[PDB]
């Protein structure tokens, strides 16, 4: 039921049971730690149910299993810009455009995070890419 | 062919430091994060050093190429510490011959189009532009036509404002200045990527 779990978790995720879709997760991983799905549903899980310093651990074993999703990369930075870390997550959003250089969202809230870091220039420069890719 | 190892990474870090420690650290994170052509400019001290150090680089996938010759000594600076491609602006025919004797690449940095010419017959159809911030990107369509071998790839005045304008007027790479390179070793990283992204991305 390798399978058969993460697709349950999914169900549970649909009714608010996001607490409750936690466990059909792990269960999932229990069956195969190798399953890169059930890691990053249960990082979006877990960012959804904010057990935010644990949902990034989810989201670093996804970005193991096939390292080059910059949805994976994405919504990590969203997690780790939550959690604090505004330089690792300045990271992960550069090394999601590493991978996908029309990333619209990773150029604009890396803007964000960079704003807020403290280099306006190199805030500047993603804001000012962020407007090449949308209308 | 350098012809083909160009056109791919379509960026050159033009890199000028103070000190040999600080060229370490901005080949550091220029080449870690995203640009691969590494050129190393004659005013750095001794860049016949700094070059024989990074040559660690060239196995992880690193062009460690030297920039700005200005005559026929800093090509005893030439391929003993290990630049795998030489320029500079324009100058200087013999070091396009004492080059081929060694066997490495050069490129002239042209200006006007006796530069080009009288480069042309030399046998370089791959030139930089310099100082491509005062010909502007007329300079490419203008020549593109007469001459329809000549490659360019600027040097000076290139930055995130203006690099696709370049681009559609028909280039093979660019070189950057202090847009890309001034700053501490994480800056230095940030804003490397940022050009990546615009470049790789030019509508």
């Amino acid at each position: 039921s390798a399978l058969a779990y993460v697709m349950l978790g999914l169900l549970l995720s649909l009714l608010n049971r996001l607490s409750l879709a936690a466990e059909a997760y792990k269960k999932a991983i229990e069956l195969d730690p190798n399953d890169a799905l059930a890691w990053l549903l249960l990082g979006s899980v877990l960012e959804k149910l904010k057990r935010l310093d644990e949902a990034a651990e989810a989201y670093k074993k996804a970005i193991e299993l096939k390292p080059n999703d910059a949805s994976a990369w994405k919504e990590l930075g969203k997690v780790l810009e939550k959690l604090g870390r505004l330089d690792e997550a300045a990271k992960a959003y550069a090394e999601a455009i590493k991978l996908d250089p029309s990333d619209a969202e990773a150029a604009k809230e890396l803007g964000k995070v960079l704003e807020k870091l403290g280099q306006l220039e190199l805030a500047e420069r993603a804001y000012q890419l962020a407007i090449e890719l949308d209308p | 062919k350098m012809e083909e190892l160009f056109k791919k990474h379509k960026i050159v870090a033009v890199l000028r430091a103070n000190s040999v420690e600080e060229a370490k650290e901005k080949a550091l994170a220029v080449f870690r994060g995203g640009v691969h052509l590494i050129e190393i400019t004659f005013t750095v001290p001794d860049a016949d050093t700094v070059i024989k150090e990074l040559s660690f680089l060239k196995e992880k996938g690193a062009i460690i190429g030297a920039g700005t010759v200005t005559d026929k000594r800093q090509c005893k600076k030439a391929v003993e510490s290990g630049a795998e491609f030489i320029v500079s602006p324009h100058l200087d025919p013999e070091i396009s011959e004492f080059c081929k004797m060694e066997g490495v690449f050069y490129m002239p940095g042209v200006m006007t189009p006796t530069e080009l010419v009288k480069a042309m017959k030399l046998g370089h159809t791959i030139l930089k532009l310099f100082p491509g911030e005062v010909v502007g990107p007329q300079f490419v369509k203008a020549m593109k036509g007469p001459f329809p071998n000549v490659k360019f790839v600027p040097t000076g005045g290139v930055n995130d404002q203006n690099v696709c304008e370049w681009f559609k007027a028909g280039v093979l790479a660019v070189g950057v200045g202090s847009a890309l390179v001034k700053g501490t070793p994480e800056q230095v990283e940030m804003l490397a990527v940022l050009f990546v992204a615009k470049i790789a991305g030019c509508t």
